């Protein structure tokens, strides 16, 4: 929303806040990717076990 | 960022103020009874923790040039100039007594003796001087005595009516007010009418502005102003350079 | 339509100063 | 919580941005005589604040007009003058506006470096154990 | 924001341009006895005004003519002479136009610095995220 | 650029033309039966939007 | 409003009230 | 501001009565 | 408890200049 | 298409360079009575044009001489004098040529800024995504 | 075509 | 150097005698 | 320590016996 | 901080309020030429130490990446 | 001790005939103090 608010031309949005917003979202999603990969790797490790 | 930007900015701002103070003197070269204002700088150290390296400079008005002005001979009876040191007691539109040096006197329709600026001139009674309406010859005495001639009266009728209140206090106790009238720094201080000051009747006292003194002050204020501006520029130049430390 | 004329000093004048040729001033309206 | 530095650096960016807008208005209205003598423009300045009850954000607490007396000029020709032919002008000092411009721009860009470097530390944290 | 500085500073750039053109027409009409529009030109002034409507742009609210009386000159043989023989000339004061010329140019150039200063802050704000 | 450049140029150009008219007057001081020429400037405003 | 004596850039007509200026 | 039609030119007459 | 004041040039000069409003200072 | 911008700025610089050379030939021939072609030199002025109908390049559609009369000089003993002793000189006006020199140079330099600024935009687009 | 343009060829 | 007492504020007095 | 070094404290002076006396 | 030992520049301002018995007033012994050199020298010395710290910062980083 | 100190900058880089440096600081440069 902050990206498209500044991109459409709204004068109440600051470029600093937009860059802060997309910096946090990028870091937040990167954390999501790391947890997902570890969960899948553990499951792939789990299925290769003697049973 | 370095606090030297503001240390130099505060000096550059004050140099402009001193420049304006000198500018008023040059704008008032021809003003009657005008005492030039003195300008100087005071060093005020920023006391506190740390090394004593930051000292501010602010301009002030330590006093005025109380020298005798340039006397102009006009051949006019109602023009007087103070010989040597002295003052003339006048009250402004607020009825507040203040010392002046403008002796360009005039008489209104009611007969009250005023000066060029409209300030009523005080006398022996400490009240504004009022003259009889239909005069015929007004002569101001050298000691301030006012002798007038009634309309149609013969020559041998030069009776005195009032004496101009001449005050000679210490020049270091007087400050120029907001309307150019010098008053005591200590308030509610009476103005004692001195009998030693003399008037050179038939002449007008000009201003004592030393034009060369103001011009040489101007050129020094310009150079000091420009040097501090360079200090501001080198302060931000150092700040920009010391920003790659966090530029990993 | 095409609009044109002499630029600079000559055009930035009041019309009374007849520096601009008459036909060139006509072009300054519209043409096709 | 995970981005405390961003909230502080970002707050400075918003805070220093307001000070530059205020400086621009002071310089653009340094010669605006306007009308009367109390509606005349006066130099405005933002007030920064820090509530220290970790990280202390910087919050602008409103714009405050300068207390400097208005610059009087003798001009009994301007129709918006007064009885004594004086037009009062805004109390804007160019030298202090130039210094604020230098201080605001440099301080604003300093927080950009801190915020940018803060992201790098967060990115390196995700690489722990890899 | 920092883009509001461009609107505020840009308005001053146009504002000082209006005063420059007004001064140019004053210098060019200081000796013009005649005038189309049946009006002896009188000195014009651009009165700036802060349009508060943080960021306070400056707007020209209209051009105002000088209040000084026209300079009357006794030219009895001129075709525009009245019965008394005086022709009237504009009340343009050269010294104030030269002072306005200097002030308008100095104020115009210092608005360029603010726009340049805000430009660098936006470019650095964009380098964050790269 | 700014139009004040041509606004002042259009004024300086006319001052030279006025100077030419005064030059013709002084060249004709010795001329016989010469009627002096008067020089004046007319103020014309550019009416329109703005 | 603002200034009371602003001018009008429209040519004189004497029949139409100039709306260029802030006529309030 | 903007408009949907071109602005008119500027008139610089030597006599306003003839426009 | 807060710490507020005008930043920049208006506060970095001796108080004898008296530019900051008394209440703000 | 910012490459179209380069055409507009490039065409603008060509137009301004034509006007400068026309100004150069006017200053060099402000006092020339004779000519190669047997006709007195008349002040020249290149005619700019716009094909408005996005990007509209400015084109020079030809050089058009000023229609002002040639300044006659009373030089009866000159070999080229007419029956009444008048020689005719070009109608070049010095003041208007200096303004053209100033205008042509400034208009030339501002189109370099647009071309350089537009160049940065295209290079920044090449970095998109990558 | 600008009516009455100068040419660039010996008269 | 770190301390437990907050640093004192500077004075910059106009006249030292007045204090 | 360096000799003649300036101090960062108001300079104890004369008027106001307070300074002339207290060390 | 140590003050310079140069004598104060005495100026003849006899009408000045602060003039002594001989009409002289004294002014600081600041010399413009040497203060300008200090401005140049201090700024250039300040910036070159930032270069060393920045270069030294890189060397520590390359040590962290040693071996991997 | 064995500490070397003095006034840096343009004041020190002058011949000692100027005597713009206090004698206390000037000896301090030597290294005795």
């Amino acid at each position: 929303d902050l990206q498209t608010r500044f991109d459409r031309g709204d004068a109440d949005v600051s470029l600093s806040d937009v860059m802060i917003a997309r910096n946090k979202s990028s870091v937040a999603f990167d954390a999501t990717v790391q947890i997902r990969n570890k969960l899948v790797e553990a499951y792939k490790d789990l299925m290769n076990m003697p049973v | 960022m370095d606090r030297a930007l503001f240390l130099a900015m505060s000096g550059a701002k004050q140099n402009m103020q001193a420049l304006q103070l000198r500018a008023n003197n040059l704008a008032n070269v021809s003003t009657t009874g005008f005492r030039a204002d003195l300008a100087q700088a005071r060093s005020m150290q920023a006391y506190g923790e740390g090394h004593p390296s930051r000292v501010f400079s602010m301009t002030e008005r330590p006093g005025h040039n109380f020298a005798q002005g340039s006397v102009i001979t006009t051949g006019r009876d109602l023009d007087v100039t103070i010989e040597g040191s002295g003052w003339i007691s006048v009250l402004d539109h607020t009825g507040k007594e203040g010392l002046t040096r403008n002796g360009n006197l005039k008489v209104d329709q009611n007969g009250m003796l005023t000066n060029a600026s409209g300030h009523l001139v005080l006398g022996e009674n400490d009240a504004p001087i009022t003259l009889p309406i239909p005069l015929s010859k007004i002569e101001i005495g050298r000691d301030g005595t006012i002798s007038v001639l009634p309309q149609g009266a013969p020559a041998e009728e030069f009776q005195a009516v009032d004496r101009i209140k001449l005050v000679k206090p210490n020049d270091q106790s007087l400050f120029k007010d907001t309307n150019g009238l010098f008053r005591h720094k200590t308030p509610n201080q009476p103005y004692e009418a001195d009998a030693t000051v003399s008037l050179q009747t038939g002449a007008i006292e000009g201003s004592n502005v030393n034009a060369v003194g103001e011009m040489t002050a101007l050129i020094d204020l310009q150079r000091q102003f420009e040097m501090q501006v360079k200090m501001m520029s080198t302060a931000e130049e150092m700040d920009k350079s010391s920003d790659s430390l966090l530029r990993m | 339509n095409m609009v044109a004329g002499i630029p600079g000093a000559l055009s930035n004048q009041p019309p009374a100063d007849a520096s601009i040729p008459q036909d060139v001033a006509q072009m300054k309206d519209g043409s096709v | 919580s995970l981005f405390n530095v961003f909230n502080v650096t970002g707050s400075a960016m918003s805070a220093e941005s307001v000070r530059l807008n205020t400086t621009s208005s002071n310089l653009a209205n340094a010669d605006s005589v306007s009308s009367s003598a109390k509606d005349t423009y006066k130099a405005r300045h933002a007030v920064f604040g820090a509530e220290l009850s970790d990280t202390v954000p910087v919050k602008v607490m409103g714009i405050v007009e300068s207390d400097k007396p208005l610059s009087a000029e003798y001009n009994p020709d301007h129709p918006l003058a007064n009885e004594e032919g004086y037009i009062y002008k805004p109390n804007v000092n160019v030298m202090e506006e130039m210094a604020n411009m230098i201080s605001a721009s440099r301080a604003y860009q300093t927080n950009v470096q801190v915020a940018d470097s803060s992201k790098q530390m967060l990115l390196r944290t995700l690489q722990m154990g890899q």
